[PDB]
RNA sequence: GUGGCCUAUCGAUCCUUUAGUCCCUCGGAAUUUGAGGCUAGAGGUGCCAGAAAAGUUACCACAGGGAUAACUGGCUUGUG
RNA sequence: GCCCUGAAAAUGGAUGGCGCUCAAGCGUGUUACCUAUACUCUACCGUCAGGGUUGAUAUGAUGCCCUGACGAGUAGGCAGG
RNA sequence: AAAUAUGUAAGAAGUCCUUGUUACUUAAUUGAACGUGGACAUUUGAAUGAAGAGCUUUUAGUGGGCCAUUUUUGGUAAGCAGAACUGGCGAUGCGGGAUGAACCGAACGUAGAGUUAAGGUGCCGGAAUACACGCUCAUCAGACACCACAAAAGGUGUUAG
RNA sequence: GAAAUUGUUGAAAGGGAAGGGCAUUUGAUCAGACAGGCCAGCAUCAGUUUUGGUGGCAGGAUAAAUCCAUAGGAAUGUAGCUUGCCUCGGUAAGUAUUAUAGCCUGUGGGAAUACUGCCAGCUGGGACUGAGGACUGCGACGUAAGUCAAGGAUGCUGGCAUAAUGGUUAUAUGCCGCCCGUCUUGAAACACGGACCAAGGAGUCUAACGUCUAUGCGAGUGUUUGGGUGUAAAACCCAUACGCGUAAUGAAAGUGAACGUAGGUUGGGGCCUCGCAAGAGGUGCACAAUCGACCGAUCCUGAUGUCUUCGGAUGGAUUUGAGUAAGAGCAUAGCUGUUGGGACCCGAAAG
């Protein structure tokens, strides 16, 4: 007998492979598995793990977010790397001439980058140009702006959004939400 | 130590079958042989822990 | 693949501890002690035999 | 000094009513009555997180319960 | 201290039984010996963890291989068949 | 006025020096709070350990319990009723207590060899009818924890004081 | 032409049930290789372990004793001596401290042995195991070539090649084994259902949803109400709307999200500069804590101007919101969870 201080036969809890069956996505995983093993470059390990993420863990990154990151000191000529989808943003009226590597580009995003003089490349093209992630900049989208997050942690004095179907005067604004009706939260 | 001596390397139990593994893990403390490890134990030295 | 115990396998005992050859050659395990003739004081002997 | 020297002395929704703001609405357009909203109290639930409620069955019924009484048996022995 | 008196219940009866009296009883001391799915070493199965390996011309990179640890289970959950 | 339990601290979000902001505060640039700039590295502030730490979403079953040591209330008492801490049974086989949910030992993939635990070694029954010093003779001897009971009071039985 | 159940024939067991588990004997029956298959013996090694013989050292009161030398002392008093009875030497009690026996205590001297411990000392017997499969490592022995017990067994030999080993099955023997399902703190229970066999027999579908995941497109998204078309309930093509999302906040009238590189501070992966490295510096997305700014509500302050009661500029407030602050959603599919439906299946007394 052994006095165990922790649970036995416990899985790591991290994804070691993508859950999807996309054949082309598996090829990229195979490419960066080889690179992460034989380069000791921190960039390759980050990209490989990002390929395993689910859809909600890879929020879209707009071109306006890309332009803002290029305005950082000394980042004007760096290659923007997004493991996910790059979307278009019409709220911005000026775009730089950078190089962007991403899994997917929307029609508007690709046209806007090319019209400004830049180029859109895939992740395998990035590996040929920068096998060790030279002069790269990794951008991630916002996870907590998702609609589902605002309902998490509901309770008294928490200031979270209730799970409701119809919003209006007669829908959960009575007793429990104002002092004139019993009490307020 | 000679009969039932095992070292903890990378969270694994490794037999102390050669002086090379001891040096590779305790060399920075000046311990480079099985007798050096024994000396650090019987005489409670600075690197006993 | 197989742990061989030193102190019963002489070849393994020689791979570790290169001093085992010198220890056996000079018979350090049966080293004699220099003879000394110091004797305890009377107070020690009387206390030992005291009721 | 924001009641009683301290440790108890008390009450939601709906409805009614009062005070305040004299503000918002009555949706074809206006004025005046009336009604409806906004903020703060009172009318009470003592089964006190708050259903509106008398008996009887020896004519009886159903779902269950050894989670539970009316025999033995077992533990205990005050009492005998 | 040991033993005895004090010591009366209902089918036949139980230091478990036989039986045991310088014990095979009671108190105490010293050694030898017996045996668990426990402990030590080895093999095999599975699980988990840390690693190696895409180079064509021979087939599975969910492949192959190296190292270490671990394994009870109702209600219940998940996974591979 | 204990014992056992119990709060906090043992550094980088720290210490030291100089001086910037304000409608707060002071008789007063006085103070308070937050800062700019400079110095001090991991024997950087006790020990041991650390199958890595931190964090989030969602949902199952359950919401009759019971037992043992110690503390403890009601009751003459109860295999009675009710609490405290911990370990157990329930959910658990295996060796031992003849037999037993809870006691003792020890927790379990399939096998081989070795050594043990608790408990035992006259026979049933694997293992000394072993060794050593005493005690006991019962016309109802005695024989091993939980545990399956015995008291007050007595004996010129025998032993030691 | 299955099972329950039955007849005949054949085989086997049976002293108050039968059935089962581990192991082997016996009977019956049977597959695999004969191209090295089956079963064994010895030797030399490796791993684990069990039981003996024997050697060298260390420690203590540098064991204590014995033994030896010397001084003193006594009785459970040796020799000698006295005394009284005594089958001519045997006791009996007085004296007497080594004499014709001895013992005790102290001091001095030199060893041995016991006990405990150590040896990188040697050596005999027994049991179990042989995992791996070109080489690579670390050592040992040697001037060297090389060898070796050094990162896991090889060498030699014999019998048999078939029911001999082994598998299956029946039986016997040793030890062990209470009836399953169920409720329960607790079931072998004197708790409930079950005589036997076959077939049937219980978490389904739908509307609307939560989390998670996959897919398409993405500030958008959804062709299938309908129209066009057709090899005709399929596939293919399409306009306008509509739904959800892209703005919130108030009961409402209403109003409506940049002082600033879309803010400051602290911690941050990755990247950049230097450095052999360690480190230092720069930039820092996501995310976490905090201080501000912006929009709506509430309570105040009330400018220039006026249908003199309209208008609400500006500046605040331990107040408040499911907000803003370089968008993330829409659609389809799947497991799990929720509600209404007969709603996992069967069951009331009633109305
Ligand atoms: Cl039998
Ligand atoms: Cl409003
Ligand atoms: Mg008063
Ligand atoms: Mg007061
Ligand atoms: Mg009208
Ligand atoms: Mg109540
Ligand atoms: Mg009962
Ligand atoms: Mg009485
Ligand atoms: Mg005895
Ligand atoms: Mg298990
Ligand atoms: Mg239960
Ligand atoms: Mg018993
Ligand atoms: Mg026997
Ligand atoms: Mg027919
Ligand atoms: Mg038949
Ligand atoms: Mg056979
Ligand atoms: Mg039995
Ligand atoms: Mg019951
Ligand atoms: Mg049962
Ligand atoms: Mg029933
Ligand atoms: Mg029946
Ligand atoms: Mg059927
Ligand atoms: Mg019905
Ligand atoms: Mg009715």
């Amino acid at each position: 007998g052994i006095d165990h201080t922790s649970k036995q036969h416990k899985r790591s809890g991290h994804r070691t492979a993508p859950k999807s069956d996309n054949v082309y996505l598996k090829l990229l995983v195979k490419l960066y598995t080889f690179l992460a093993r034989r380069t000791d470059a921190p960039f390759n390990k980050v990209v490989l793990k990002a390929l395993f993420l689910s859809k909600i863990n890879r929020p879209p990154v707009s071109v306006s977010r890309i332009a803002r990151a290029l305005k950082q000191e000394g980042a004007a000529n760096k290659t923007v790397v997004v493991v996910g989808t790059v979307t278009d943003d019409a709220r911005i009226f000026e775009f730089p001439k950078t190089t962007v590597a991403a899994l997917r580009f929307t029609a508007g995003a690709r046209a806007k980058i090319v019209k400004a003089g830049g180029e859109c490349i895939t992740l395998d093209q990035l590996a040929v140009r920068a096998p060790k992630g030279q002069n790269t900049l990794i951008l991630r989208g916002p996870r907590n702006s998702r609609e589902a997050v605002r309902h998490f942690g509901m309770g008294p004095h928490k200031g979270k959004a209730p799970r409701i179907l119809s919003t209006g005067r007669k829908f959960e604004r009575a007793r429990g939400r104002r002092r004139s009706k019993g009490f307020k939260v | 130590v000679y009969k039932r001596g095992f070292g903890k390397i990378n969270k694994q139990r490794v037999p102390l079958s050669d002086n090379a593994i001891i040096e590779a893990n305790l060399g920075k403390y000046g311990i480079l042989s099985i007798d050096d490890l024994i000396h650090e134990i019987i005489t409670v030295g600075p690197h006993f822990k | 693949v197989l742990k061989k115990n030193p102190l019963k396998n002489k070849q393994v005992l020689l791979r570790l501890n290169p001093y085992a050859k010198v220890f056996a050659a000079e018979k350090l395990g049966s080293k004699k002690a220099e003879k000394t003739g110091t004797k305890p004081a009377a107070v020690f002997t009387e206390t030992l035999k005291h009721d």
